[PDB]
């Protein structure tokens, strides 16, 4: 993991 | 044999030690990855030439500090370059006038890693360098360190590649969307390359990732990274071929994906770490 | 491998001003520094500085920092060794020379540099023979005078080469910046005045 | 400066001998010190760094050793390979600095010279010009000595002297000689002969 990525979502 | 920093600061000397604070640019290269240069930012000279003819010299035992402190390299000294930590005395610079000069000092990191990278903090250690000081004339030899900081953050490579960017958010918009992820990979000599996906996966076939989100968390909903279409599950390895100078998109994509039956509205993250494996 | 290919040899007049350059290649060109040695015509060996090809620091020796200057081309990975001003004494081979531990562990082909002020020249040639008789009648010496070339450098041979493994072919010595020749021959008293024994002489940029 | 130093400048060796070529520095160094070996085309190399070390790819009969001011290198067994030139150099303090140079010969069964003299052509007269030529041919060792006299006076100007390098299969030195004449003074003269040791 040399790489971190967040992913940010929602549902509606 | 004064001295001072980048930013103007004389870096004392009436105390046996003294912490130096520098900026790091690393960089990668064939062999090796540059960490620090410090004919940028030390500046020293002689203030009575006309009394003294001073030497200066890397004593043995000078070495990576902090959090380098296991990493061995290499270091550009007056002309050559030797193993570092240094086994034994180098030879000696020379200072003969009230004018400045750099000390001509480089520290370089020999690659033991695919990619990686450790994250160096503004205010931490870096490197202890024992020094030697002598003259041609008053029979007087003295000793002092200089500990090393970096004044400001960043990440010293590990590997004979570097990466567009460590750190990564992409916005997914609403149900059921996706995006592509800006991700790049570059290296300094012709190479082979992987990647496998590292985080805390939620299905039975390890493809989709569990929701992260502390505060009114959607449910039955994970993440799910494709390229082109192919689902990359974790831990496996996706190759990217030969890779040189010219960086490559890894080709990734975020989605969404349904875990567990139905659905209720709310926030949605998490978090995946990529590492890289030579092939 | 590790490879410093230099540029060709080099022809100026005094007060020129020339430019060698070495192209390295197989390794990492700025994690190294860069030497440049002269090797006068005593063949005696002698340092000028060295440059860092990551940001650029010199250092000269205090002998030439007058004259030599030196500089590089990150991106084709190519130094370069600049001297002005040219004289006479400037005549020499020079060395670009990679660094490691303190000694200089791979070096170029060279690059021989004149400075010379005259001007191409085909030379004048004259013949020997013994003149008195044959001294020792066992085996006799012959021999051919080259006299006033330039450049270098010449070529002589004898009976298209007939008559070689007894040629001593001396190395051309300057005067008034020409440059004289000779190369001597010894036959079997058998062969000659029994054959033609003349020699020839050819010399590039004339066609000669 | 360092003032590096080569005991002695030629060095009359012999196959497979066991040769040690010594210099000395004008004052310490840290054990930083190199050997060069240039061969007869011009190249050089580097040999032995850092007083004891041997470089990735020389020949693993070459040794060095010492402390400082006090340095040799040794070939174990003298092959034909090693017939070369070689220098020392600091590396401890700038502006590096190199020694004399030592070079390699062969030694063999002494020989004299096979002295000979030639008159100046008849083209040569016809141009104003005049050269006599003096050959000495296979003599050993490698000093010797030649002289220009005319009418029984000696002669030391306008004689230009060249050296061949030591033959590769007989290993024999050969020189020669010009003195260089014009016709008002070709023939203002009556006898010439050349002289050698």
């Amino acid at each position: 993991a040399d790489v971190t990525i967040t992913v940010n979502g929602k549902v509606v | 044999f004064a001295c001072k920093t980048a930013n103007g600061t004389a870096i004392p000397i009436g105390g046996g030690s003294a912490n130096v604070y520098v900026n790091l640019a690393p960089v990668v290269n064939v062999g090796q990855n540059l960490v620090v240069d410090l004919s940028t930012q030390i500046f020293c000279h002689n203030d009575y030439p006309e009394t003294i003819t001073d030497y200066v010299t890397l004593q043995r035992g000078s070495a990576y500090g902090g959090v380098l402190s296991n990493f061995s390299g290499t270091v550009k000294y007056s002309g050559s370059s030797y193993p570092f930590p240094t086994t034994s005395e180098t030879p000696r610079v020379v200072y003969n006038s009230r004018t400045d000069k750099p000390w001509p000092v480089a520290l370089y990191l020999t690659p033991v890693s695919s990619a990686g990278g450790v994250a160096i903090k503004a205010g931490s250690l870096i490197a202890v360098l024992i020094l030697r000081q002598t003259n041609n004339y008053n029979s007087d030899d003295f000793q002092f360190v200089w500990n090393i900081y970096a004044n400001n953050d960043v990440v010293v490579p590990t590997g004979g590649c570097d990466v567009s960017a460590r750190d990564v958010t992409v916005t997914l918009p609403d149900y059921p969307g996706s995006v592509p992820i800006p991700l790049t990979v570059y290296c300094a000599k012709s190479q082979n390359l992987g990647y496998y996906l590292s985080g805390t996966t939620a299905d039975a076939g390890n493809s989709i990732f569990t929701n992260t989100a502390s505060f009114s968390p959607a449910q039955g909903v994970g993440v799910q990274l494709t390229r082109n279409g192919t689902i990359i599950p974790a831990n496996n390895t996706v190759s990217l071929g030969a890779v040189g100078t010219s960086a490559v998109s890894l080709g990734l994509t975020a989605n969404y994906a349904r875990t567990g039956g139905q659905v209720t509205a709310g926030n949605v993250q998490s978090i995946i770490g990529v590492t890289f494996v030579y092939q | 491998e590790i490879q410093l290919q230099q540029s060709g040899p080099e022809r100026m007049k005094p007060g020129a001003s020339v430019k060698i350059s070495c192209k390295a290649s197989g390794y990492s060109f700025t994690t190294y520094y860069i030497h440049w040695v002269k090797q006068s015509h005593g063949r005696s060996l002698e340092w000028i500085g060295y440059i860092d090809p990551f940001n650029d620091d010199t250092n000269y020796n205090q002998k030439f920092k007058g004259k030599a200057t030196l500089t590089v081309d990150k991106s084709s990975s190519t130094a370069y060794m600049h001297l002005s001003s040219l004289t006479s004494e400037d005549s020499a081979v020079y060395y670009c020379a990679r660094s490691y531990y303190g000694s200089l562990d791979y070096w170029g082909q060279g690059t021989t540099l004149t400075v010379s002020s005259a001007k191409t020249t085909p030379p004048s040639v004259y013949p020997l023979a013994p003149g008195s008789a044959a001294q020792t009648n066992s085996m006799v010496t012959l021999g051919c005078l080259v006299k006033g070339y330039f450049p270098e450098p010449v070529t002589v041979t004898w009976n298209s080469g007939s008559l070689s493994s007894g040629v001593h072919t001396f190395p051309a010595v300057l005067q008034s910046d020409l440059y004289t020749l000779s190369s001597s021959v010894t036959v079997p008293s058998s062969t000659w005045p029994s054959e033609t024994v003349t020699c020839n002489v050819a010399h590039p940029a004339s066609s000669t | 400066d360092i003032q590096m130093t080569q005991t002695t400048s030629s060095l009359s060796a012999s196959l497979g001998d066991r040769v040690t070529i010594s210099c000395r520095a004008s004052q310490g160094v840290n054990n930083y010190l190199n050997w060069y070996q240039q061969k007869p085309d011009g190249s050089v190399k580097l040999l032995i760094y850092y007083t004891s070390n041997l470089h990735s790819g020389a020949p693993s009969r070459f040794s060095g050793s010492g402390s400082g001011t006090d340095y040799s290198l040794t070939i174990s067994n003298l092959e034909q390979e090693d017939i070369a030139t070689y220098f020392c150099q600091q590396a401890n303090m700038v502006p590096w600095t190199f020694g004399g140079g030592t070079k390699l010969e062969i030694k063999r069964a002494d020989a004299a010279p096979t002295v000979s003299i030639f008159p100046p052509s008849s083209e040569q007269l016809t141009s104003g010009g005049a050269s006599v030529v003096c050959f000495l041919n296979n003599f050993y060792p490698k000093d010797i000595n030649v002289k220009w006299k005319i009418d029984g006076s000696e002669r030391q100007n306008g004689v230009l002297n060249s050296w061949t390098d030591q033959d590769s299969k007989d290993s024999t030195y050969s020189m020669s000689s010009t003195l260089t004449l014009t016709k008002d003074e070709y023939e203002r003269h009556n006898s010439y002969t050349c002289e050698a040791r």
